């Protein structure tokens, strides 16, 4: 614990102490460039993209 | 014709064609997957600008502007500079029609893939021999109209006649020029299927904007929508106009929902004649039963006795 | 973990026996009639299989092959008994007559208790590395010595282990012992099926000259065993010419 | 955001303590002392498990659920 | 053809890919794709 | 055995901050490089330099 560390209970850890939800949001958008230029939510496959 | 100029990226000791390659971006090289060998290394995956070449072309260009220590003189004669440029004539008239294309979408608060669209749309159509007698304000409005309809955010031409002080003659010749020019274009280079995006009736895309503009219920619309598309199997009214149809079964739904709106409000929102709307539900009376939503009556929240008779 | 290092080529059959006294004459051994019924096993297509393994390296499927000799009682068609065993018994075995036949075999591999022993051979492609002038490949080989139970045949031993059976074929050949620990095989190569054999070194015999290590790790054992192999090219110039087969040939793995 | 199952330090289950807690609270009208203490808390460890646990759960709960059956 | 769940309404609904992602009973235009039907492994740590 | 030293011990408030190292640790041996100077790119979330 020395220059400012910290030693924690791994069992308080084990147990709850200090553990923590994270949520990360991804945000996509589907846009229309021009005509044909259109992106789209699909499936992918290996064979044809 | 001319020179390969292609690196085809093969292993040279598997000798597969065509060759299993992985491109490992977080070690920044391309493999071989039948071996492990690595053919290229250094992967390259801002500090410019960018420029779509199918709106405005392989066009590039930079303007001047006012600096942090800048004198107006040489401001006023720079501007000049790139204003009397007689090789981009061409260009500096499509960049003011694409302006006007925009201003108007802007007026009329059109979403930016209609902007797009009719952008695309007025290139596509400028400087056609078939297109050149027609006035700039029917072009607008045409490439607007085709805009929309290909977004399916699909206008009238009473919206784009309010829009655009334009004559309705020329107007239609004008959309029927640059439907042919744009069908041309299609058969030239890559192939669009319509699926019903430039189709002349749309009666089913102009219900929800009219019942917004009439403050109706979601139920009243859907119920509309459906009033709207059973009435393309009556041969009666099926030749009537899309917004006839749609403001009419509209009003048969508001009758239906007990909607406190009479049928001359409904003609001055939708500037459709008060006898118009009165014929086309009166004419409608008779097919009250295919007309109107077999679960609302199912469920109760209307009941066909509801409708005035005639 | 043995390497072979070997070199390959071909003879006809009028240079059979000419091949075989001028080995004689350069190993003062003589020539060792040998025979091994290889029966090769691919992973089974109705068995769904991840490219990965227990731990987190990704490989190919392998063909795996059970090899075993064949008594000569039973490649003796009733009308060469009196000829002894010895290298001149391959100038007859030119054409697809083999008496060993797919009923036989599908005997041998059904077992119709306790089974013969095999010796199981994985071997992958030959290194990649251009800068050997002999073949290297890489076998790892059990001795499978005895079976039994209810379901005893090697054949759903095989199936057991997820392995079924695609081509068989039994190779008859004489070898040399020669100078420090070379093998040096030359043999022909029927295929077994149930249409009918089918002589694959048609009208010759294929060389085959290999040197076992055990650790080849050891760089001065592998360039030893090389030079030698080097020494008996040297040799057999102007006759005969070894070179280096393709690794695509050698190479086992199930396409896809 | 719910009651902790154990108590951080030691591992007394005091999950099972947050409904008697707040009873002993409502309705006999014990001061939070005497409430752990009833309970059986004696180690300020668990106290405070039970103490400073802010129950937000019925918060998260006035909000409609997002999938109904 | 998979499965959403509306917003506010809570109510389920099955779209394929040509139909419009809105809501059919209230018209809201905010849906929420359905829970995985697969047995999902926590490890209870 | 008992420590010869009295500890100064009790409960204290104490906040998890969101500095947390999975979030920082970062190695790179060889990785994309940047498109002009063809150097090893920016950033952890690039498997950069
Ligand atoms: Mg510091
Ligand atoms: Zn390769
Ligand atoms: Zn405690
Ligand atoms: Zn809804």
């Amino acid at each position: 614990n020395q220059e400012d560390s910290m030693i924690m209970n791994q069992s308080s850890i084990d147990r709850g102490l200090f553990r923590s939800l994270f949520f990360r949001s991804y945000m996509d958008q589907e846009k229309k460039y021009g005509m044909s230029i259109t992106e789209t939510f699909e499936k992918p496959q290996r064979t044809n993209t | 014709r001319g020179p390969n100029l292609n690196i085809v990226l093969t292993c040279p000791e598997c000798k597969v064609y065509p060759p299993k390659i992985v491109e490992r971006f977080s070690e920044g090289d391309v493999v071989c997957a039948l071996c492990g060998l690595v053919l290229s290394d250094k992967l390259v995956d801002r500090v410019g600008e960018a420029s779509n070449p199918l709106l405005d072309g392989n066009n590039l260009s930079t303007r001047i502007g006012k600096g942090e220590t800048t004198d107006m003189r040489f401001t006023k004669e720079l501007n000049k500079a790139q204003g009397k440029n007689v090789m981009d004539k061409k260009d500096n008239e499509v960049q003011a029609a694409f302006a006007k294309i925009t201003m108007l979408c802007d007026a009329a608060e059109l979403p930016k893939i209609v902007k797009d669209c009719a952008k695309e749309a007025y290139k596509l159509c400028h400087d056609e021999k078939t297109l050149k007698g027609k006035s700039m304000e029917s072009i607008m409005a045409a490439s607007i109209l085709i805009g929309c309809r290909r977004a399916e955010v699909a206008r009238t031409f009473k919206e784009i006649q309010s829009l655009i002080h334009v004559k309705t003659k020329e107007f239609g010749k004008t959309l029927n020029i640059m439907k042919n020019i744009l069908r041309g274009k299609s058969e030239d280079g890559f192939l669009k299927i319509d699926t019903d995006n430039m189709s002349g009736a749309q009666n089913l895309t102009y219900i929800p904007r009219f019942c917004s503009h009439l403050g109706l219920p979601m139920q009243v619309t859907t119920s509309a929508e459906y009033t709207a598309k059973k009435c393309k199997e009556i041969k009666e009214i099926a030749g009537k106009s899309p917004i006839t149809i749609a403001v009419v079964s509209i009003y048969l739904n508001i009758l239906l929902f007990q909607i406190p709106i009479t049928a001359a409000k409904v003609g001055q929102t939708l500037q459709v004649t008060e006898g118009t709307i009165k014929s086309g539900y009166k004419i409608l009376y008779e097919h009250r039963d295919k007309l109107v939503d077999p679960q609302l009556i199912a469920n109760g929240v209307v009941s066909l006795d509801n409708l005035p008779g005639v | 973990m043995v390497q072979q290092l070997s070199l390959f080529g071909s003879i006809g059959d009028d240079g059979y026996d000419l091949l075989i006294s001028t080995l004689t004459t350069i190993s003062g051994n003589p020539p060792l009639l040998y025979n091994s019924l290889c029966t090769v096993w691919k992973p089974n297509p109705s068995y769904d299989v991840e490219n990965v393994n227990s731990r987190n390296q990704l490989v190919e499927p392998n063909r795996i092959k059970l090899s075993k000799e064949v008594p000569f009682s039973y490649l003796i068609d009733e009308t060469m008994m009196d000829k002894p065993l010895n290298f001149r018994i391959l100038k007859s075995f030119t054409n697809d007559k083999i008496p060993l036949n797919y009923a036989m075999t599908r005997n041998i591999l059904h077992n119709t208790e306790s089974c013969s022993p095999w010796s199981l051979q994985i071997s992958d492609i030959p290194a990649a590395g251009n800068n050997r002038s002999v073949s290297m490949q890489t076998i790892a080989e059990t001795i499978i010595l005895s079976s039994a139970g209810k379901n005893s045949s090697v054949s759903s031993l095989m199936n057991g282990l997820g392995y079924v059976f695609e081509f068989q074929y039994l190779t008859i050949g004489v070898k040399f012992f020669m100078k420090h620990g070379l093998i040096l095989e030359l043999q022909k190569i029927w295929q077994i099926e149930e249409a009918g054999n089918s002589q694959i070194t048609s009208g010759g015999f294929l060389l085959k000259a290999y040197i076992n290590v055990s650790r080849g790790t050891d760089i001065d054992r592998i360039n030893y065993t090389e030079t030698a192999l080097m020494n008996l090219k040297k040799e057999l110039q102007g006759y005969i010419e070894l070179s280096v087969p393709d690794r695509q040939s050698m190479d086992s793995r199930v396409a896809h | 955001m719910i009651v902790p199952v154990r108590c951080f330090s030691c591992g007394k289950v005091v999950g099972d303590k947050w409904e008697s807690y707040l009873n002993l609270l409502q309705e006999d009208e014990l001061d939070e002392g005497t409430a752990l203490s009833r309970l059986g808390l004696k180690r300020y460890c668990c106290r405070r498990m039970i103490l400073t646990h802010v129950d937000l759960i019925e918060k998260f709960l006035r909000y409609n659920p997002l999938e109904k059956r | 053809t998979l499965k959403y769940i509306c917003a506010e309404c809570s109510s389920k609904l099955s779209l394929s890919r040509t139909d419009a992602v809105r809501c059919k009973d209230c018209g809201h235009r905010i849906l929420l794709k359905a829970r995985t039907k697969r047995l999902v492994q926590f490890e209870a740590r | 055995k008992k420590l010869m030293a009295q500890i100064f011990f009790g409960p204290t408030y104490y906040q998890r901050l969101r500095h947390m190292v999975d979030d920082k640790i970062h190695a790179r041996a060889r990785g994309p490089m940047q498109v002009l100077t063809r150097q090893p790119v920016e950033g952890r979330s690039r498997d950069g330099g």
